[PDB]
């Protein structure tokens, strides 16, 4: 259709690089010099709690063509390496820096099991783009940053179950996803081949070691 | 129409995560037996090697000899 | 619409076949999972059976070897 | 490449004016910002749908639009009792809403 | 031309016709009916690579309990020996029985002669070998006594991949047989569970005590070596995997005793062309490319309605724009019949090419008064440049 939505995840992700003005000011809107403050509370209950960090981070999951590059396999990823790379810097920093309370809602659990299973998507994109180098730039980069992603969304929907404490029940939901969790077999081919990387098989095997302690603290 | 689409929708979404979670217990079970059965080995192996400084001949190479051939199931047909 | 709707809806019994083919497959897995359960517990405790016939025919020193029974009385010795 | 942050600052940059590190890294910057931000000379300069959206073909087109439209409301001569009325449904959409509610008991 | 804006009936229809989100919705109740087919593509995509992959594994070697490809068979070490003081007879005998419903005098019986690969009965009188009859009938002289080594080796074919181990690594990983992938995997998930795993590259891997001994020939029980791991891929290779499969037993034909035809007991098992054949790697393969065919066979009964959704979506457009103009008429005929005329003209002088002020205006006087501010910039713009 074309590209015009691809600017707009460069200019969230150079924006973000800043912790000064540009990430303190993103930080007071998304959780949360006389009159602004009336305008700004007057702006954000008119755009219709915590609608405007789910619609960002959901618009950033969007412009990641999953669904294309995985129906049909290097020409895809070699054109959308840049947006792919700068919408998963733009994810991570939103989920690093900005969600750790006055949530009411689990936004990484209504992210990691939203009918779509992106998680799995990243974990094929992770296993493809992995599948080419090794059998053109940031793709080192991108497969670290998908096993992060996944890494961390896990471990803050956790972190958001402790805090919020009213869906005792998710441990099972959590480990219930379809093709999360790589299986031990890939991480044993893993250890094996000399062209894979050091940090890529450390956050392989630091996603395994969180689905081990998932199965333990499941009974 | 949209009745029916979400119904066999929402059966094969609980059919695929029972499925995710029984191959899951399974990859869990499998390496924790793994596991046990090299640690009961090596501490056997261990213990055996430590121990052994007429009787107590007799029944260290008897425990040696069994634990050299280690032995599985007779799984066949029924003839009869 | 509702006649290109139908062809899909028509589409998916095959794709529910697939989860019986996976259920028999993890079903056998079920199988391979109980017979080596079944083949190790046999063996682990013929050899602490064994284990304890010698330490029965056995008798610095005397505390290691008590030490070792302590461990091999019970089936503690995976740990 | 790859240069810097301190490489766009304004004290190691020239300005209106009215060593040998600065014009080291002013090198790979200008090496660098003109690779990255040089606009395509090329086709695919379409961009969307609404950029080579053609006002004189619309314009002739409406113009036709109006034209015929208003050559059947007056010069058809047709009284407003012998206006015969159009089905509001097809030959075949009788047709398969007969066969879905004959399986509609399933 | 692919155009994403016209799949859009956005208010002024839906509105109108109420359907319309009962047809939108239900747009959108495919979109995500047909991305549920493709987390499952991706999926059938993943488990067939996942059972080819672990093809070589014994989750799908060892149990195969609806028909497992191996028939018992017993084997009796007979020995007869008399005309001694109570020429001292040595007829000894093995025999092979068929664990099934069958009899002894069974005409072409899967014995021990027609269906075993090799029994090297290594004697201590002359040793015999079975190069690939109803029995196997040893007779020399002599006068003592005699002891066999009776070594059965089993039906080695190459479809049977279970293949022994040293006599080391039975003691440490704890499978007296299985596949070359439980060698590759069993060593591999022992290290990780006991910190062996080093860096510098995660190739280096701390040898252990029971490790040592893996390589005792080698030599590296002299020095305790953190070697790298492709060493030790390199070693469990051929330097304790594939014996050709021997059982043994110990025993010697006795001077005074009458016989063993019916007296000893045995067990080796042995068709073959059954569990290979119905495999999941194959039959989920076999599985994927039907759906396949099916999908591409179903894709242009979708494509030929697609066509046709599109071309009443264009007359839908059509209608749409003849209603309003027979509407916004119908509503007031005089404001919209000079909206009709002054829309005519105006739409003649663009297609022309023709521009500037309407002549019937600028001709008046009283345009030029109610332009006063404009006209006395422009007089001395033109004076004062010198155009004037």
């Amino acid at each position: 259709w074309g590209k015009y939505q691809t600017f707009g995840v460069d200019i969230l992700a150079k924006l973000f690089s800043l912790e000064k003005p540009n990430l303190n000011y993103f930080k007071s809107i998304l959780l949360n010099n006389h009159k602004d403050k009336k305008l700004l509370r007057r702006l954000l209950n008119l755009y219709n709690r915590h609608n405007l960090l789910n619609d960002v981070v959901s618009f950033l999951f969007s412009a990641i063509p999953l669904q294309q590059v995985l129906s049909q396999p290097s020409l895809l990823i070699d054109q959308f390496s840049p947006v792919i790379s700068q919408s998963l810097t733009s994810i991570l920093v939103i989920v690093q820096k900005i969600l750790p309370f006055n949530f009411n809602k689990n936004l990484p659990f209504v992210w990691l099991s939203s009918e779509e299973n992106i998680g799995s998507g990243l974990l094929k994109l992770s296993e493809i783009i992995l599948n080419i180098n090794n059998s053109k730039v940031l793709l080192p980069s991108i497969n670290i940053s998908c096993v992060q992603l996944i890494k961390c969304l896990v471990e803050k929907s956790i972190c958001f179950e402790n805090c919020l404490n009213n869906d005792p029940e998710i441990l099972k939901k959590i480990a219930s996803i379809p093709n999360l969790f790589p299986t031990d077999l890939e991480i044993f081919q893993l250890f094996t081949n000399p062209s894979v990387d050091i940090q890529i098989i450390n956050q392989y095997q630091l996603l395994y070691n969180l689905k081990n302690d998932i199965l333990t603290n499941l009974e | 129409q949209m009745e029916k689409l979400d119904a066999k929708l929402n059966h094969l979404k609980k059919l695929e995560k029972f499925m995710e979670l029984e191959r899951k217990t399974l990859e869990r079970q499998q390496e924790n037996l793994l596991i046990q059965r090299l640690n009961f080995n090596q501490n056997s192996s261990k213990i055996v090697n430590v121990l052994s400084k007429e009787e107590i001949r007799s029944q260290i190479d008897h425990f040696k000899s069994m634990l050299s051939k280690p032995e599985t199931l007779s799984i066949g047909k029924n003839p009869f | 619409q509702m006649e290109k709707l139908d062809a899909k809806l028509n589409h998916l019994k095959k794709l529910e076949k697939f989860m019986e083919l996976e259920r028999k497959t993890l079903e056998r897995q079920q199988e391979n999972l109980l017979i080596q359960r079944l083949n190790f517990n046999q063996n682990s405790s013929k050899i602490v059976n064994v284990l304890s016939k010698c330490l029965n025919l056995i008798s610095e020193i005397r505390s290691q070897i008590d030490h070792f029974k302590s461990m091999l009385s019970k089936p503690e010795t995976l740990s | 490449n790859i240069p810097s942050l301190t490489s766009f600052a304004e004290e190691n940059n020239y300005q209106y004016g009215y060593t040998y590190a600065q014009q080291q890294l002013n090198k790979q910057r200008q090496d660098f910002e003109r690779v990255r931000l040089r606009p395509e000379q090329l086709s695919n300069i379409i961009h969307d749908e609404s950029d080579t959206i053609s006002f004189r073909s619309n314009l002739l087109k409406n113009f036709i639009s109006s034209n015929d439209a208003f050559n059947m409301l007056s010069l058809t001569t047709v009284p407003c009792d012998r206006i015969e009325k159009s089905r509001l449904f097809s030959e075949k959409t009788i047709r398969y809403l007969m066969q879905k509610q004959h399986e509609m008991k399933t | 031309h692919s155009h994403p804006s016209d799949m859009v009936i956005p208010d002024h229809l839906a509105e109108l016709i109420p359907e319309l989100y009962s047809f939108q919705q239900l747009v959108d109740s495919e979109k995500r009916l047909d991305h549920f087919i493709h987390l499952r593509n991706l999926h059938m995509k993943r488990m067939v690579a996942q059972w080819e992959r672990s093809k070589l594994s014994q989750e799908f070697l060892y149990p195969h309990l609806n028909f497992p490809n191996v028939k018992f068979l017993r084997i009796f070490i007979s020995n007869v020996s008399e005309n001694q003081p109570w020429n001292a007879t040595w007829t000894m005998r093995i025999e092979g029985r068929l664990l099934d419903n069958v009899q002894a005098n069974d005409p072409a019986r899967e014995k021990f002669s027609s269906f075993i690969e090799s029994i090297v009965v290594d004697f201590k009188l002359e040793s015999v070998k079975w190069q690939y009859f109803d029995g196997l009938d040893i007779k020399r002289v002599g006068s003592e006594n005699v002891e066999c080594t009776i070594s059965i080796l089993r039906k080695s074919s190459p479809e049977e991949p279970f293949m022994s181990y040293s006599p080391q690594l039975t003691a440490i990983i704890g499978l007296k047989s299985g596949t070359s992938h439980d060698a590759i995997f069993s060593i591999y998930k022992y290290i990780h569970l006991n910190e062996l795993l080093t860096n510098d590259q995660v190739s280096i891997v701390k040898l252990d005590t029971q490790l040592i001994t893996l390589l005792p020939s080698s030599l590296k029980e002299s020095s305790p070596d953190t070697m790298k791991l492709t060493d030790l891929l390199s070693l469990i290779n051929s330097t304790h995997l594939l014996p050709l499969q021997p059982i043994e037993i110990d025993y010697t034909v006795r001077v005074d005793k009458a016989s063993t035809y019916g007296e000893l007991v045995l067990d080796i098992e042995v068709a073959l062309k059954f569990n290979n054949t119905q495999r999941e790697s194959q039959i989920g393969a076999a599985e994927l490319n039907e759906n396949a065919r099916e999908l591409e066979q179903i894709k242009p009964k979708i494509a030929l309605q697609d066509k046709e959704i599109t071309s009443v979506l264009s007359n839908l457009h059509e209608s749409n724009k003849r209603y309003r103009f027979f509407k916004k008429i119908s509503e007031d005929p005089v404001k919209a019949l000079n909206e009709c005329i002054a829309s005519t003209s105006n739409a003649l002088k663009v297609l022309s090419g023709d521009e500037g002020y309407n002549e019937d205006m600028v001709r008046r006087a009283n345009f030029y008064k109610e332009n006063e501010a404009m006209l006395r910039e422009n007089i001395e713009v033109i004076l004062s440049n010198g155009r004037m």
